[PDB]
């Protein structure tokens, strides 16, 4: 179990884990969070109390380093920093626990949530995706615009998800227009899976990050993602029957997990409707029809 | 974005464009079968291809022979339409060539989109004028020689005869429209105006009658006439 630390609290702000979070008040004598599990990547994220623009956060893994959080006063925000001196690092953590000063990692032992919405989620493909060498941790916002989005303005700030585009040369072999564009399995299987993604496991690894940056940042061109992934599985109608099966729990726990009152937002009408009852695909999601009818059956 | 009734005079300016219209591509007789079912029976079609400035109609012939053990015909009319009208652009010399094309039915934008992917710099437009080149299966000389044809085939002419020497591309557009939505509304009644009188007729290289200027007008004005009856006749008015 690993432990993220804080220098202080000085401004008052909402911190997250993961699907976790808690109020810190002003001045508050916080100095972080203890019993993170090992084995998964994890999301520490904030809104500020008093100009709730600008969720942010930072994906970190353990295993990679020890991370601690400092406010900058100058920045005005709470940055992640490594510290290289591990019996530095040790002696601060070890002596913030006997203040008992840490909230604790609040996961239940039945749950396994997290695993389940970052099975397929590596840090060394976000920090891909997140272009910033020189920190082993990933700093994402609500505002940070897509390669894709970038296309259609900073180029060192932007997420470079994998691009997707439906009338694309990429997407259409000469002299397959209609097949190609009403059947995608060849942009999906050879494309995208064969060729740029090299396996379905970072395909699902991709799909999973841009829902999380979606649903905990409010990023836009990350639910474009994340809907455009979903698209071009339902719409081919050649998929490994592995992949269908992954993927209906994948976005079952998503939409497990969705605030009820954020769907208005971060849920695509046309893409579920055609996903669910008209794409190739329209019978073989079936955990996820069913939680999508009786969480949501408006936007149906 | 959208050709309209606001920005329609875009037609008669320079920069090339062709309207496109698939409305007589997949063309069926529907009848009944020896078990009392009912089956369709394919006839050939055609592409209705038009430059509105210079009236060149680039008028594809569709085969039956195309549709021979193929599924879902009504779209795959919209897709060959777009294959057809790529191979048309892509024949042309490069300052022959469109700069837009406006599709008159809105489910041809995206396969004409994806079959002129090549073509990044050809504005692919819809418009919300609802127009009349339905008809153009009404012209006697387009209808005899789709119906004649026994392979595919492109066959050119001018929608406007000679009148451009006349009037202009704005005006003659406006005759044009004006035939079609007769023809449109009531077929027997406009071609029996266009053919009353037997000393006015159409030349060997003409689709429409050798009409002078004053008959035009007279003609003209009996076309704004059926229109409007017809219109009567319809909503009883
Ligand atoms: C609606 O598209 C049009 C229609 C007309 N005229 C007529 O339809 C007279 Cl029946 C003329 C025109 O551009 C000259 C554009």
């Amino acid at each position: 179990m690993n432990t993220v630390p804080f220098t202080s609290a000085p401004i008052e702000v909402t911190i997250g884990i993961d699907q976790y979070s808690f109020n810190v008040k002003e001045n508050q004598p916080f100095h972080g969070i203890k019993d993170i599990p090992i084995g998964h990547v994890h999301v520490i994220h904030f809104q500020h109390a008093d100009n709730s623009s600008m969720r942010y956060g930072y994906w970190f893994d353990c295993r990679m380093g020890n991370f601690y959080i400092q406010y900058d006063p100058k920045d005005g925000l709470y940055k992640m920093m490594e510290e290289r001196d591990g019996a530095k690092f040790e002696n601060i953590v070890h002596n913030f626990k006997e203040r008992q000063m840490m909230v604790s990692y609040p996961k239940i032992d039945e749950d396994d949530t997290w695993y389940n919405l970052t099975e397929f989620v590596q840090m060394d493909k976000i920090r891909k995706i997140v272009r910033k060498d020189e920190n082993q941790f990933s700093y994402v916002d609500s505002s940070m615009t897509t390669v894709q989005e970038n296309e259609l303005s900073d180029p060192a700030h932007s997420l470079n998800y994998t691009v997707i585009n439906f009338k694309s040369r990429e997407a259409i072999r000469p002299g397959h227009e209609m097949e190609d564009f009403l059947d995608k399995s060849y942009y999906l299987n050879t494309v995208m899976l064969q060729g740029i993604f090299k396996n379905s496991s970072n395909y699902f690894g991709e799909l999973q990050f841009a829902f999380l940056n979606a649903m905990f940042f409010g990023n836009y061109g990350s639910s474009l993602q994340w809907h455009a992934m979903i698209e071009l599985i339902c719409s081919s109608a050649t998929v490994p029957k592995h992949m269908l099966d992954k993927l209906d729990e994948i976005l079952y726990y998503q939409i497990k997990t969705l605030p009820e009152q954020y769907s208005d937002i971060l849920l695509n009408e046309r893409v579920w409707n055609i996903c669910l009852y008209s794409s190739f695909q329209k019978n073989s999601l079936h955990n996820t029809e069913k939680i999508m009818e009786n969480k949501y059956p408006e936007l149906l | 974005g959208a050709m309209n009734s606001s920005n329609y005079a875009e037609l008669f300016n320079n920069d090339i464009k062709l309207f496109v219209d698939d409305t007589n591509v997949y063309r069926v007789t529907v009848h009944k079968t020896f078990e009392g079912n009912v089956a369709t029976k394919a006839i050939n079609g055609c592409i209705f291809t038009l430059n509105p400035k210079t009236g060149h109609l680039f008028l594809k012939i569709i085969h039956t022979s195309v549709w021979a053990g193929q599924k879902r015909l009504s779209q795959l009319a919209k897709w060959k339409t777009a294959e057809e009208v790529s191979a048309l652009v892509r024949s042309l010399p490069k300052e022959e060539q469109p700069k837009q094309i406006i599709v008159t039915r809105k489910a041809m934008l995206d396969p004409l989109e994806v079959h002129m992917l090549d073509f990044p710099n050809i504005a692919i437009r819809p418009t919300e004028l609802r127009l009349p080149f339905s008809a153009a299966m009404s012209i006697d000389k387009l209808s005899d020689v789709v119906m004649k044809a026994t392979e595919p085939q492109m066959v050119l002419f001018n929608i406007y005869d000679d009148w451009l020497d006349r009037i202009s591309s704005y005006t003659a557009f406006s005759r044009l429209t004006l035939l079609l939505r007769a023809l449109k509304t009531n077929e027997e009644s406009a071609k029996m105006i266009l053919l009353s009188d037997p000393t006015i007729t159409i030349k060997s290289y003409h689709l429409w009658p050798s009409f002078t200027d004053e008959q035009w007008i007279t003609i003209e004005s009996q076309m704004r006439d059926l229109i409007l009856t017809e219109y009567g006749r319809k909503y009883n008015v």
